[PDB]
């Protein structure tokens, strides 16, 4: 029983190492009768005579796997993917033994195709270890737009899920494009001041150079770059203190043809005791079946640890890319590429040196660059946010407590009165009550300047799909946060779990619920059978978009109660207190707080029920804001000393 | 699951006897098909009260189906199913014929024929890329051939079949517009499977 | 499976790659122990993620446990386990002298000798059921000895034994009366050889 090998070189004296490592494995495993022979030919320019070359030199042999190495000359996934077709069509099995690309490890195009050398989308792993090393996780993807880009932001997305966090945005830019700094422009708006890039040398010449432009390698910024940004062309331009990394070997031909040979060698051994296997086709023309045993012995192949080669262990991941490769971390440093730690397969060790950061910094720069100007929007909630127009000389009218004291006030910019009667301009008026007051201190602690304005649309917010929509987005306050017109909300924002999947709260500065009011106490609370079962005779609503209408929304129980609800439904918390003061609306269901203090302050109304629904109000924030302890910090401190009853007998009594 | 020819039969029956569903959606080549569908019947995951659906990987060669496929096998295909050879033939050349007149039309001149498999010229000219822009969208005898960026159908017209109880292929359901149209109220279930009555 | 000296191994090694449990509970003499066991290494049951459980009859002499078997492989032994030969013979004529003096203080005499094999006492000769009678329930250094009518020890004191790091059979846990007392409150897991890898 002869064994055939066959392989596709470059300079045909990796022919003759390819000879000497196959006569290397035929000595180490016994001969006996098994005579591991090896065939090879040499890389043809034209892509389809490369091709039919493979057909008549090593398909018409009874060759059991092929060989493919990359020639010098850059030319990309061009030259083994002819091999891979061939060699596909009767699952035979080839390995490459320098390819980078992400194709060749789509099992559905290239069907049977092993490689000895992971992808570039692998770079991305050894990112998310420093990651965990230097605690970044505000970061910004900067991935080029062709597939293997794309194949680099879906790894490191998948990995960062896991963690369960997300990247800051993505910028797809198209492949040899010039003038990116738009995108870039986006880029230096952001609080990430962590770049991670993924492109060709070209566009990464491109991109740093733009990057130069607009002072984006200065202090503070860290760059994050693969083995294809820190050579060629983008060596030259790439600004210093960038941090890139290389395979240990990558590009020794010699030494993944060793490897290869020796997992070959041992795949074949393995099958040959396996019995039951057939014989390959002999010949592209003719046979137009597939090899019956290409796919066990593929299946062999994957399952298999040569831990004897010369790079290290040599075994294969479920798509046949080399599991556990060795990576080393370099440093741009005074234009010289120095070696600052290796990556062995799970963790990054430094050695030697010292990181020099892009901006010269000899310290750990922090992935973000808290700004001190906060946009915050808010609502109008009658005893936490009175929102008031000013006066004629755009400056608020001093007012003092009856207690004695001065009533701080600040400068919001909201829709004048609704849509229709609107001039559609944010006009200035004036904002005041508890939640003004608390922000005021959470500033003055925090060191923070500050802009309020109200919300558009005047919703607290749900998630909502209009028809012909592809997803669901959040509309209100959530929406305005989450879409980045504001920084921070300071409102009487419920927290709940629908909300907390996309944003930040801090701990309750309130606690409170759900209760329900009515005119002149005939209602047992949400158990009440008249609740239960509606008629046109008994009328009861909430606002709409509000945390009651997802809370509503979500129990099956209260169906019935939620479409009642739904049919008549109220736009703001005063037009449904006028409304059941007005004797239109029976029983209105909203926050134990608000509903208290206005029966309180209005009389004639009355609060009925025990809450229903317990939770409190909390600042909302972006996830993972820096900030989020120091404000969580802040407001369990004025719980402590005095500062929330001080605000509570002030404002809401 | 694990399929293909002879494999390891175990550890497929054991997990085939532990599904526990009144819909089961299958993704699988043909004998990976016949191989599943064998071992769900001797695991009993046919018959009234088990609606299988796969998409047209599955199926192979619809103008015979296997003795293994249980009746009720939902499978989506395009309009172009039941055409015959020539029919499918006459399609292509008229969407070609089609997008190189409307590529004269738009640019006043026929479209450069093809090359040769010689040295390639690397670049895209823009002809070719324009000619292949206008073959991408040809609407032909009503029904369009909208072509996706990545070379498939966009918004196709698809049938909705099934086999029926004498083991042929019938349409039952149409998908045009985005809007489903299906031929029966109530999906039957006349399978004969009833021979553990506890099936169905 | 067969577990034979030299036989067909394939044909186990094909089924011992499709258990998925977590636990495996195995029931051999020692041989086909160690030949499972190897078998089992060959097909990755072995590692972190699998707890192996054996009655004595797979274990043979513990003071030289066999390089096959894998640590944490859980066993349960009775509590003369740890004893020498000395002392276990001193607890079986403890028991004997136990049951005939129970029997001389009862009956007022020795129990009469035992018979000749060149003969045969068809007649259970009540004389020899009332000293058997008595040999049954002994208790000895608060242990209890009480034999089963099927001729073995009923309720004694199990204890529940392991194989550590170092490859020696610990004692893990007690089953005095009907109560487990055993430490280990989580169960350590080891990586083949050492790094007690801890559950995420
Ligand atoms: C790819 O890696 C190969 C091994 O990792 C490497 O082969 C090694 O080549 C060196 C010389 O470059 C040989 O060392 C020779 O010279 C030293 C110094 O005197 C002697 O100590 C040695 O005995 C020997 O004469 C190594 O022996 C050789 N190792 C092997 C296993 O081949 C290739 O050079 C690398 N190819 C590259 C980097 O392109
Ligand atoms: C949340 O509150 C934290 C405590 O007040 C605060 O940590 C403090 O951060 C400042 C930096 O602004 C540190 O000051 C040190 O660093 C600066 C700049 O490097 C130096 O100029 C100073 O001389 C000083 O060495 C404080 O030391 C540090 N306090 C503690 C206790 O660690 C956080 O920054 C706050 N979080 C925010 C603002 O997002
Ligand atoms: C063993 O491998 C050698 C290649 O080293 C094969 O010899 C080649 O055979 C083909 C077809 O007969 C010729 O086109 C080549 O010119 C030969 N190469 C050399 C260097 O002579 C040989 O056929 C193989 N033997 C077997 C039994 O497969
Ligand atoms: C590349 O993009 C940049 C940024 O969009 C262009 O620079 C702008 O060009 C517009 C003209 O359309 C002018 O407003 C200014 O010259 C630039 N504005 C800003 C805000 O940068 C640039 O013209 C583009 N083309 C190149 C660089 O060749
Ligand atoms: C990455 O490189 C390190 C060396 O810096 C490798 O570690 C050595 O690998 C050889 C090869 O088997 C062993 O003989 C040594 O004992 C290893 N040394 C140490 C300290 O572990 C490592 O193997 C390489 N990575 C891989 C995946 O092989
Ligand atoms: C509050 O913030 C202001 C500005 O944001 C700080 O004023 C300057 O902050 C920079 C930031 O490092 C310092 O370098 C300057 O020295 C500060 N100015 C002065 C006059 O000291 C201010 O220091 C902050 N207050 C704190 C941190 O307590
Ligand atoms: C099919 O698509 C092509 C590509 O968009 C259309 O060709 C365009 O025709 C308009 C005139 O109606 C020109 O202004 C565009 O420049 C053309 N595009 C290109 C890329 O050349 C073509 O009209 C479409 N066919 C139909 C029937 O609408
Ligand atoms: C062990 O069991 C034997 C057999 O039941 C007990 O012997 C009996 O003792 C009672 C107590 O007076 C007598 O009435 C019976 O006649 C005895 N039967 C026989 C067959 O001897 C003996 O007492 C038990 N020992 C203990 C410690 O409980
Ligand atoms: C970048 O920094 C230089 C340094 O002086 C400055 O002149 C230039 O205006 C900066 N570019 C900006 C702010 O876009
Ligand atoms: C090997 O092939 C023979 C004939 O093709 C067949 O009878 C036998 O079952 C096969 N052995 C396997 C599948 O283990
Ligand atoms: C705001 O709306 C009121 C209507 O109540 C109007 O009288 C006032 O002039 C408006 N303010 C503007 C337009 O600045
Ligand atoms: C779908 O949404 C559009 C958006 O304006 C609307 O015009 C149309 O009436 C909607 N179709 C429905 C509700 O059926």
């Amino acid at each position: 029983k002869i064994v055939n090998i066959g392989a596709v070189l470059s300079t045909r004296k990796h022919e003759q190492m390819f000879r000497e490592a196959v006569n290397q494995a035929n000595k180490r495993h016994g001969s006996w009768k098994i005579q591991l022979n090896a065939t090879s030919v040499t890389h043809k320019p034209n892509a389809i005579q490369m091709a039919l070359s493979v057909c008549e030199d090593l398909i018409s042999s009874q060759v059991y796997a092929i060989l493919v190495s990359h020639p010098p000359t850059p030319n990309d996934h061009f030259t083994p993917t002819p091999v891979s077709y061939t060699a596909g069509f009767y699952r035979i099995p080839v390995l490459g033994l320098t390819t980078r690309m992400s194709i060749y490890s789509d099992k559905s195009i290239h069907l049977s195709f092993l490689r000895t050398v992971p992808p570039y989308s692998h770079q991305s792993s050894v990112w998310f270890e420093m990651m965990r090393v230097y605690n970044w996780n505000h970061i910004i993807l900067l991935v080029s737009d062709d597939h293997e880009g794309r194949a680099a932001q879906k790894r490191l997305e998948t990995l960062l899920e896991e963690r369960e966090s997300k990247a800051e945005k993505v910028l797809q830019f198209d492949p040899g494009t010039k003038n990116v700094t738009a995108l870039l422009m986006e880029a230096r708006e952001l609080e990430a001041r962590v770049i991670i890039l993924s492109a060709s040398e070209d566009d990464a010449a491109t991109v740093y150079r733009a990057a130069a432009m607009l002072n984006m390698t200065g202090s503070g910024y860290v760059w994050l770059v693969g083995e294809r940004e820190i050579s060629g062309n983008a060596l030259r331009y790439a600004p210093d203190g960038i941090i890139g990394l290389q395979l240990i070997n990558g590009k020794n031909e010699s030494a993944h043809i060793s490897d290869a040979v020796g997992v070959v060698a041992q795949a074949v051994h393995e099958l040959l005791e396996k019995e039951n296997i057939t014989d390959p086709p002999r010949g592209c023309v003719g046979n137009t079946n597939i090899w019956k045993t290409g796919p066990l012995f593929k299946r062999v192949l994957m399952s298999s640890k040569y831990a004897d080669g010369v790079t290290g262990r040599v075994e294969f991941n479920e798509d046949g890319d080399r599991k556990f490769a060795n990576y080393s971390i370099m440093n741009l440093q005074n234009r010289k590429l120095v070696q600052v730690g290796i990556y062995n397969g799970t963790h990054v060790i430094p050695n030697d040196r010292k990181i020099i950061w892009p901006g010269g910094e000899t310290e750990k720069p922090r992935g973000y660059q808290m700004s001190t100007r906060l946009k915050i929007v808010t609502i109008h909630q009658e005893p936490f946010v009175y929102v008031k127009p000013t006066m004629s000389d755009g400056t608020c009218k001093e007012e003092f407590t009856v207690n004695g004291d001065p009533v701080k006030k600040v400068i919001c910019t909201g829709p004048n009165d609704t849509s229709p009667g609107s001039p559609r301009h944010t006009v200035p008026q004036c904002c005041y009550g508890f939640c003004i007051d608390l922000l005021i201190k959470l500033a003055r602690t925090m060191n923070f300047t500050y802009e309020v304005h109200l919300v558009a649309d005047g919703k607290f917010g749900t998630q909502e799909r209009v028809n012909n929509s592809n997803k669901k987005e959040w509309n209100g306050m959530m929406g305005e946060l989450l879409s980045g017109q504001a920084d921070m909300i300071v409102a009487p924002l419920t927290i709940n779990n629908e909300r907390a999947q996309y944003i930040e709260f801090s701990k309750p500065f309130k606690y409170q619920g759900l209760t329900i009011l009515v005119k002149k106490e005939r209602i047992t609370g949400i158990n009440d059978p008249r609740l239960r079962n509606p008629s046109d005779k008994f009328i009861y609503a909430t606002v709409k978009q509000s945390s009651v209408d997802i809370y509503f929304r979500r129990q099956v129980e209260l169906s019935t109660m939620y479409r009642h609800m739904e049919k008549h439904n109220y736009e703001s918390a005063a037009e449904a207190i006028q409304a059941v003061r007005d004797n239109k609306l029976h029983a209105f269901i909203w926050d134990s707080a608000v509903l208290e203090f206005e029966a309180s302050q209005k009389c004639d109304l009355v609060t009925t029920g025990e809450l229903f629904f317990r939770s409190g109000f909390g600042i909302g924030m972006r996830k993972d804001s820096p900030w989020k302890q120091n404000v969580s910090l802040s407001i369990l401190k004025s719980h402590e000393n005095g500062f929330m009853e001080d605000l509570d007998k002030t404002w809401v009594r | 699951l694990e399929l293909g020819p002879g494999g390891p039969r175990a550890r497929t029956q054991r997990l085939l006897r532990q599904v526990d569903a009144p819909v089961l959606v299958a993704y699988c080549s043909r004998e990976e098909a016949e191989v599943l569908f064998a071992e769900a019947a001797q695991a009993g995951l046919v018959g009234p009260g088990h609606v299988w659906l796969v998409p047209n990987l599955a199926l192979g060669s619809t103008d015979a189906p296997p003795a293994a496929f249980p009746v009720g096998l939902i499978s989506v295909v395009t309009e172009s199913w039941r055409l015959s050879l020539r029919q499918k033939v006459r399609d292509g050349v008229a969407i070609l014929a089609l997008g190189a007149h409307s590529y004269r039309r738009q640019y006043g001149t026929l479209p450069a024929p093809a090359g040769d498999c010689r040295s390639h010229p690397g670049p895209v000219s823009p002809a070719r890329e324009a000619f292949y822009r206008h073959l991408l969208n040809v609407t032909w005898e009503g029904r369009d051939f909208s072509f996706s960026p990545g070379g498939y159908l966009v918004r196709p017209t698809m049938v909705v079949i099934a086999l029926n109880r004498h083991r042929l292929w019938e349409m039952v359901g149409r998908w045009d517009h985005g809007v489903l149209y299906m031929k029966y109220p109530v999906w039957p279930r006349y399978s004969t499977s009833l021979q553990p009555v506890v099936d169905s």
